[PDB]
């Protein structure tokens, strides 16, 4: 439709290449910083500007898992891009619930597997999972 | 209440009264309430480990046919409640400098030299 | 409290209602007096049963001209305490998004002629995401002399 | 010396005989607290409190037969053992027909699931006719007097189990043939299959599936699609 | 019948929570077994 | 301020005279029934409500909206809270059962969370008591 | 419970008491075969630098009661080095042409502190031509003690042992030179226990997991974040002819589902292995309470993985043969 | 040409001045001994009693001294109570070699003795003062 | 003193003392002899809200319908949950 569009930084550009140049080498984009700077509205442009369906996930709150899982199973075969507002701010319990799913179609995604065995489903190339958040401690992520 | 953090005194129950049958249960899995009225009834040691969580449907039995229950702690500083401490014999184990270095002697003399441990056992 | 705050909203929307002549109807309701998950909704993890909530179901009434309320402007301050918790629930509507979701995939649209509002006595409870997204209007009690 | 052994052994008795009384007088009266169901029915409700109850007197029964004044009310504590038992198996099983029922019950649209919509006229018919013979007689002794209720009731678990497995697997279809259904949880899911016609019942459902289409176009005739409209 | 202990943790706790405690009913400081006590305590079960 | 019918506060010690002197009071007033409300740090919002529907009643003016008037015919009822400054406050200093009562004092209404439909108070004031918030387990009052 | 083990391997499977059997003679052997085996267990579970920390602690209290104890006063110096340095105002002016500002009070808390540290600022202030080179900055030969101070303190003190002699250097050096206190003990500790002492012997997973671990204590590898100690596990268990059953401890089925595996692997004596136990927090605490009591059979061999995470349950390493794993330093071990 | 390479590898080999291995030494010392001096004390008081023996650019100066002054008070008025929930916990880490949590009203390195803190906060007081008759 | 408090309407007692000090056991006593029924609260480390309220339910009717003489003794180590003290205070303040 007309939709949002953002203004292409230099920072926007630094950032459009890391995902793209890392999204090519089949693996996920994960954007850190304070927030309020554009982690997950520069996620979403970048989709947009692909005529991408990009989804954002809203997590520090009653993040159903129950519907997580299957939501994937759209992504892998729509080939939606799957973006997690805060993905940092899930619950331990939670957090490692999808971490572990995450860490399933995204490993068989970089060997190219047509079909991931996540909950064996459609895996698409197009699509994409990305996980914003703060910045870690002293530089670790 | 057997205050044994190194276990020492655990390991010394379940084979002194080996004989009488002794269940290792604890407050943790079900099995324990089901245990307790066992070794109640048909008579015959328990042991219940990490008493730091115990409930207080053992009251009754904690001040009164032929058994005996064995509250553990492995934790050396567990801080216990008013109640507790009064309907409890506390029997400490924790192994102080001391007495670790008495143990290390014996159990060294008993080898190291086991001749001159069959005079004074024998003997005495 | 005690600056002037309540009755300016009500002279301002009042007084529209003559340079539009279009009603400027408003809907105040404390944030606190009911429970976070009535004044948005909660689901029932045991039937996906959705209970509405308060804020929910207000700007429905809205959207749906069940009474024709498309006719006029709205306006719903919250007039009761402010804290990070049932503000973030808003966040996708105080900015460009505009659609109070909901965990039942709901995504209730914010019209043009519907306005959200605050009435808090402080924010010393409020982090830089609870307002950020919102127009501050200083009220001094200096004011009513 | 004697004049003790009996006195305490006659009060040591009528205690297992005022326990007995209790029960006897609790389950051959208590009626399943029934409640009315949007005017289709009535299911049952206080479960927890009925599984309470039973669990608390099976365990007096089976504990106080090791009484040395057991013996006497050995015949009638046994015989309770098995009413009360068969009871909660019976509840058990009636618990899940009364769920697996109210949620297919919701759903049965029909005309695109036959196979199934059929197979559960059959369990809704006698399910109606024989909660009438519990609503009658809620005398949950009475009710247990039914023609092999058990057998009956373990029939509609079955069924109505054989059923909701078969809806899962369409609706797993619906989405396997259109990608997008994975977005829309099983709730609004049904909703949109059964307006496969009024496009105006699915409308509000388009923003869950597609990035900008909001609405879809209809022509002057409103049965035919011309083109889409974005939220902006 | 409320029956605490002046020692229990939360003591001065399980107060302020609940008011009509020391507003309602009759206090009355059982206190420890004071030494006259403990002596006839003794004397009583060690008589035969 | 019984008059006006104002939610006024009897601050004072424990034993003072508070509860007293205001019972007494009450007395030269003819339709003024009074209920006994016990607060304590648990007296949440919605403990206060259940009060209401075992002494009120939710009637629906001729008008179309919902009063909340008490059951006497004729009757102003007086929900006296005995420790009023007690309620806990939630993890932002917020007794929400005196916003609850100060939504029903100047707005003089509260939303009834299941068919969300604004109820007036008919004749239902308040009247509480209390002890300074300097001792311990009292939690100041909003100035709201 | 771990302990008692190196004790009782010191008095039988003592690889150097195999030989004599005279008890006289061999007491010498265990008297100072226990810090040797001790540490040797320790060692394993001790990280690169900690290491060290250790090897000290065993030498204070080997050398103890003996010719060679160090004065509680110099250790006392050692850890509580002038640690108030930071308001002394006493000084040392007669020897501005050389110490500084906050190098002169350092010189004090020496003798102030330790009585065999007094008469030092007067050897300095004596043949200054000795420390010119120590204190002396720009040095393009490591920092050296004066031989006429290593000396003329050993016979101005009772106390003339070398291994006593030794352990001074680092209090000297810690108050001037903060950067040789690693090297310095390094040598104190070697003159007592031997240079080959500190020397870090490569491991041999086999008598270890296998004849020298009872079925009783898994073997937890607490690695560095960023390796995985996953391969290590799977390259011995193939390589050794045994059962196994690995299991990712994070997703949701593999709480329950997994555990089933460690039950009946110690009923039979099966291997079993359990990577990133770290990322269930809440889970492992569970497993110790459980794994500490069930006596399985011999063939059995519990293993574990994680990062060096404070989740882990004091209960549970604790009750286990833990292996620190982390990456060495060097430029080329890097590449290689 | 890596296996013939030699195991050590100095700081040069990465960039850095020669020096560089000085500071890691002398940090890994003093992590060393500082642990020393724990393994010591839980395998063997009035302290406050000393500490307390001490205590267009208009704009910006002003609050230097309002904010800071500010503190100044809270140290001797929060301390002097030597002889709650907040009272108790600041006297843990006076007890465990740490600056009190709601003191550090300034930007200062974690790792900073308790000793040094207040010596630093002192000094750095007489800054604003000097200023003030300025 | 127990008599005192028994007999006298809304007449409730806060014993404060050491642990097995005769607090129960010589409320129980006075109890016993005015007539009064002592009700415990058999609890255990698998208890909750939901099982107080339902307790609380058995003895408020045993007292205000069938006017019985019950001689409720609650020690501290029932109340395994704020709630308790809730339900207890309003209980002791005006007997609902
Ligand atoms: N390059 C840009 N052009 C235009 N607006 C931007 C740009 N970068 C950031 N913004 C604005 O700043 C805000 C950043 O918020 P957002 O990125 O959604 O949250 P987060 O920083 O937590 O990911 C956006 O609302 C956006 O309008
Ligand atoms: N222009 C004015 N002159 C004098 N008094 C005023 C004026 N405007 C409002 N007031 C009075 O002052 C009070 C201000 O309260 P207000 O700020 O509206 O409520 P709140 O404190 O809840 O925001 C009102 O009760 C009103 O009677
Ligand atoms: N003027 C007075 N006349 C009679 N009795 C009084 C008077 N003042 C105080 N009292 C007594 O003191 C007590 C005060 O209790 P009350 O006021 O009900 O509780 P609180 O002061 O905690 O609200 C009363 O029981 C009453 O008998
Ligand atoms: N005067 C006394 N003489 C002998 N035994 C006593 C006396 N008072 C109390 N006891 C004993 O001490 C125990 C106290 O238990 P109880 O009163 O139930 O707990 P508490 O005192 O902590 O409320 C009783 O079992 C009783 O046998």
């Amino acid at each position: 439709g007309i939709g949002e569009r953002l203004v292409q930084t230099p920072l926007t550009d630094r950032c459009y290449l890391t995902l793209t140049q890392a999204l090519e080498s089949r693996m996920g984009g994960n954007p850190f910083g304070p927030a309020g700077t554009g982690k997950t509205e520069t996620v979403k442009a970048l989709g947009s500007q692909l005529g991408r369906f990009v989804l954002v996930f809203c997590c520090d709150e009653g993040f159903d898992l129950q519907a997580m899982s299957r939501i994937f199973v759209g992504l892998c075969q729509c080939g939606a891009w799957g973006c997690f507002d805060e993905f940092n701010r899930l619950e331990e319990r939670i957090l490692s619930a999808v971490s572990q799913q995450i860490q399933t179609i995204q490993v068989a995604l970089k060997e190219n597997s047509k079909e991931v065995e996540l909950l064996n489903i459609s895996l698409h190339q197009d699509m994409g999972i990305f996980v914003t958040m703060n910045p870690g401690y002293a530089g670790r992520s | 209440l057997v205050i044994d953090p190194s276990g020492q005194a655990m390991e010394f129950l379940m084979n002194q009264y080996a004989d009488k049958k002794i269940t290792k249960t604890s407050f943790l899995d079900s099995s324990f309430m089901k245990n307790l009225e066992s070794a109640l009834r048909f008579g015959c040691p328990l042991l219940v480990q990490d008493v730091e969580n115990i409930d207080p449907v053992l009251n009754p039995v904690l001040n009164k046919p032929s058994f005996m229950i064995f509250l553990f702690t492995r934790d050396p500083t567990a801080h216990f409640t008013p109640d507790l401490c009064s309907r409890v014999t506390f029997v400490n184990f924790t192994v102080t400098p001391s007495s670790l270095q008495s143990q290390c002697l014996h159990e060294a003399l008993k080898t190291e030299r086991p001749d001159t441990h069959k005079k004074r056992s024998d003997l005495l | 409290s005690g600056g002037g705050k309540t009755t300016s909203w009500e002279v301002y929307l009042e007084a529209i209602e003559q340079v539009d002549n279009i009603k400027s109807e408003a809907h105040v309701m404390d944030p606190k007096a009911i429970t976070k998950d009535q004044l948005f909704g909660s689901l029932d993890l045991t039937t996906r049963e959705w209970t509405d909530g308060l804020f929910t179901a207000t700007l429905r009434r809205i959207i749906d001209n069940v009474r024709g309320e498309s006719t006029k402007r709205h306006w719903i301050i919250f007039d009761g305490d402010v804290d990070p918790e049932w503000v973030e629930n808003l966040n996708s509507l105080l900015d460009d998004n505009k659609l109070l979701t909901l965990p039942n995939g709901e995504r209730l649209a914010l019209p043009n002629n519907v306005r959200v509002m605050f009435e808090v006595q402080d924010l010393k409870y409020a982090t830089l995401a609870t307002i950020s997204r919102c127009g501050m209007v200083w009220f001094s009690e200096e004011i009513l002399t | 010396n004697i004049y003790r052994e009996v006195i305490t052994a006659a009060q040591g008795e009528i205690a297992l005989e005022e326990f007995l009384k209790g029960v006897r007088e609790f389950w051959t009266t208590l009626e399943l607290d029934l409640v009315n169901y949007q005017r289709k029915c009535k299911l049952v409700r206080g479960w927890d409190d009925l599984f309470n109850k039973l669990a608390e007197h099976l365990n007096s029964i089976s504990a106080m037969k090791m009484s040395p004044y057991y013996k006497v009310f050995e015949e009638e504590a046994n015989h309770w053992d098995d009413r009360l038992n068969k009871v909660r198996s019976l509840l058990d099983v009636w618990i899940d027909v009364q769920r697996r029922w109210v949620y297919l019950e919701g759903i049965f649209i029909n005309q695109l699931l036959p196979a199934e919509s059929t197979r559960f006229k059959s369990i809704n018919s006698e399910f109606i006719a024989i909660l009438k013979k519990v609503s009658g007689a809620p005398l949950i002794l009475e009710v247990l007097a039914i023609e092999r209720i058990q057998q009956t009731m373990e029939r509609l678990s079955d069924l109505l189990g054989k059923v909701q497995k078969a809806l899962g697997e369409y609706l797993e279809r619906q989405r396997s043939a259109f990608a997008r259904f994975y977005f829309v949880g099983d709730e609004d899911l049904l909703e949109i299959i059964g307006n496969s016609k009024d496009i105006i019942k699915i409308q509000k459902h388009f923003r869950k599936m597609f990035a900008g289409l909001a609405n879809l176009t209809l022509d002057d005739e409103k049965t035919t699609i011309i083109g889409m409209s974005s939220a902006e | 019948v409320f029956t605490m202990n002046p020692a229990s943790p939360d003591f001065h706790n399980r107060s302020a929570t609940s008011p009509a405690l020391f507003n309602r009913c009759v206090l009355d400081w059982f206190g420890e077994w004071s030494p006259e006590a403990l002596f006839q305590v003794g004397s009583e079960f060690t008589r035969n | 301020w019984l008059s006006e019918h104002r939610p006024l506060i009897l601050c004072g010690p424990p034993g003072s005279g508070k509860t007293m002197t205001l019972t007494s009071t009450l007395r030269a007033f003819p339709d003024f029934e009074v209920v006994s409300l016990n607060f304590s740090s648990a007296t949440t919002p919605e403990l206060l409500l259940k009060t209401f529907d075992h002494h009120c009643e939710y009637k629906r003016t001729p008008s179309g909206e919902t009063v909340l008037r008490p059951t006497q015919l004729g009757k102003w009822l007086v929900v006296f809270c005995d420790e009023i400054n007690l309620p806990s406050t939630d993890k932002y200093g917020t007794q929400r059962v005196i916003t609850f009562i100060r939504q029903m004092v100047e707005k003089g209404g509260f939303w009834r969370t299941s068919d969300h439909t604004w109820i007036k108070l008919d004749k239902i004031q308040f009247v509480g008591a209390c002890n300074p918030p300097t001792d311990a387990g009292r939690v100041q009052l909003t100035h709201r | 419970r771990a302990f008692l083990d190196i004790f009782y391997n010191l008095l039988n499977n003592n690889p150097n008491l195999v030989d004599k059997k005279d008890p006289n003679e061999r007491l010498v052997y265990l008297s100072k075969d226990i810090f040797s085996m001790t540490f040797n267990r320790v060692t394993r579970t001790l990280l690169n630098d900690d290491k060290l920390t250790f090897a000290l602690q065993l030498t204070i209290i080997s050398v103890k009661g003996t010719s060679n104890e160090i004065e509680e006063s110099e250790w006392d110096f050692l850890l509580k080095g002038g640690d108030n340095l930071t308001s002394i105002k006493e000084t040392i002016p007669q020897l501005d042409s050389l110490l500084s500002t906050t190098q002169q009070k350092w010189l004090i808390c020496l003798r102030q502190q330790v009585p065999s540290f007094s008469k030092l600022v007067d050897h300095i202030q004596q043949n200054s031509s000795d420390w010119k080179q120590f204190f002396g900055k720009d040095q393009v030969g490591e920092p050296i003690i004066p031989e006429s101070w290593i000396v003329a303190q050993a016979q101005l003190s009772n106390q003339q042992s070398t291994i006593v002699s030794n352990f001074r250097k680092i209090l000297l050096m810690k108050a001037f030179h903060s950067d040789r206190v690693l090297q310095y003990s390094h040598s104190f500790v070697c003159s007592v226990f031997g240079e080959d002492f500190l020397n870090t012997q490569e491991l041999d997973m086999a008598n270890i997991v296998e004849k020298e671990v009872k079925s009783s204590s898994p073997l937890l590898l607490c690695s560095v974040p960023g390796y995985d100690a996953s391969s290590k596990v799977d390259d011995l268990a193939l390589q050794l002819h045994k059962q196994y059953k690995s299991f990712a401890i994070g997703s949701p089925e593999g709480f329950e589902l997994a555990e089933k595996s460690i039950y009946a692997a110690a009923k039979s004596g099966t291997w079993v292995l359990l990577k990133n136990i770290h990322l269930a927090p809440q889970w492992l605490v569970q497993l110790e309470k459980k794994l500490h009591s069930l006596s399985p059979h011999p063939s059995f061999r519990l293993f574990m993985t994680s990062e060096i995470h404070p989740a882990l349950p004091a209960n549970l390493l604790r009750m286990s043969n833990v292996f620190s794993y982390e990456n060495p330093p060097g430029v080329k071990a890097n590449l290689l | 040409w890596i296996e013939a390479l030699p195991e050590i590898s100095t700081p040069i080999w990465l960039g850095l001045p020669e020096n560089a291995e000085s500071l890691l030494l002398s940090n890994k010392a003093r992590k060393m001994i500082n642990d020393l001096q724990k393994m010591q004390s839980s395998e063997e008081s009035s302290s406050s009693e000393d500490k307390g023996k001490a205590k267009p650019l208009f704009r910006c100066f002003e609050r230097e001294i309002s904010t800071g002054g500010k503190l100044v008070k809270k140290i001797t008025n929060d301390l002097a109570n030597l002889l709650t929930n907040y009272l108790r916990s600041l006297t843990t880490s006076i007890s465990k070699g740490i600056v009190p949590k709601e003191w550090k009203w300034y930007s200062v390195p974690e790792t900073i003795s308790l000793s040094v803190w207040i010596s630093d906060f002192s000094k750095r007081m007489q800054q604003l003062s000097e200023i003030s008759e300025s | 003193r127990i008599d005192r408090v028994f007999r006298q309407p809304q007449g409730h007692a806060l014993l404060i003392g050491v642990s097995g000090g005769g607090k129960s056991v010589l409320s129980r006593f006075v109890a016993w002899m005015n007539g009064l029924s002592i009700y415990t609260i058999k609890v255990n480390n698998n208890y909750k809200s939901s099982d107080f309220d339902d307790d609380l339910r058995m003895l408020l009717k045993r007292a205000g319908c069938k006017e019985e003489k019950i001689c409720f003794i609650f020690d501290e180590s029932n109340v395994l949950e704020s709630s308790f003290l809730e339900r207890m205070n309003t209980l002791l303040a005006g007997g609902e």
